[PDB]
């Protein structure tokens, strides 16, 4: 019974892992990595 | 010269309505002023046309 | 370019998410079988008792 | 068998590790990162 607490409790680390891994990669690109994409693109617009 | 500045201008990660369009007015800026340019002059290359 | 470099960074990085998000799920999935056998092995204490 | 089980759905994890680094290194520039060397060389043909 002490080892099957083991397990479990060794799986809620390893849940934990994989949904904020998940919440990672579902919103990959924030508000701010894409402001910098369209600012940097702006600079480029100005050479004619 | 004109479809290698939009294809680097369009290549990035996101890419949204509004950007594509911007991207394709001003590659219509530059097919425009290389379309109304007026010739002057010529030179033939060879002796015989 | 720096633009086009920042741009292929963020995907190069999302991908190695890929690898690990992967990986932290068939790690939960082998712990699942891991419990199985356990229960197993459980009931033939029980039994042995 | 359990203990087949595991072991076999272990492997189904260490290949999905390995096609998809495979994949990473089969095509290891895609068309932006190229397109970045290039656009920055064509820079350096203005000197002259």
């Amino acid at each position: 019974d002490a080892e099957k607490t083991v397990l479990e409790k060794s799986k809620a680390g390893a849940q934990s892992r994989f949904d904020s891994y998940g919440k990672l990669y579902d919103e990959n690109i924030n508000a701010g990595e894409n402001q910098a994409m369209t600012l940097r693109a702006s600079a480029a617009g100005l050479t004619t | 010269k004109m479809m290698d500045a939009l294809l680097q201008s369009v290549s990035q990660s996101q890419l949204n309505a509004d950007t594509v369009e911007d991207a394709f007015m001003s590659y219509l800026t530059s097919f425009e002023q290389v379309a109304n340019l007026k010739v002057i002059s010529a030179y033939h290359d060879n002796i015989n046309n | 370019a720096d633009k086009i470099s920042q741009s292929e960074t963020y995907r190069r990085r999302r991908q190695e998410w890929e690898i690990q998000r992967n990986n932290a799920e068939a790690e939960l999935k082998q712990i699942d079988a891991q419990l199985k056998s356990l229960a197993v092995r459980r009931e033939a204490a029980v039994l042995q008792k």
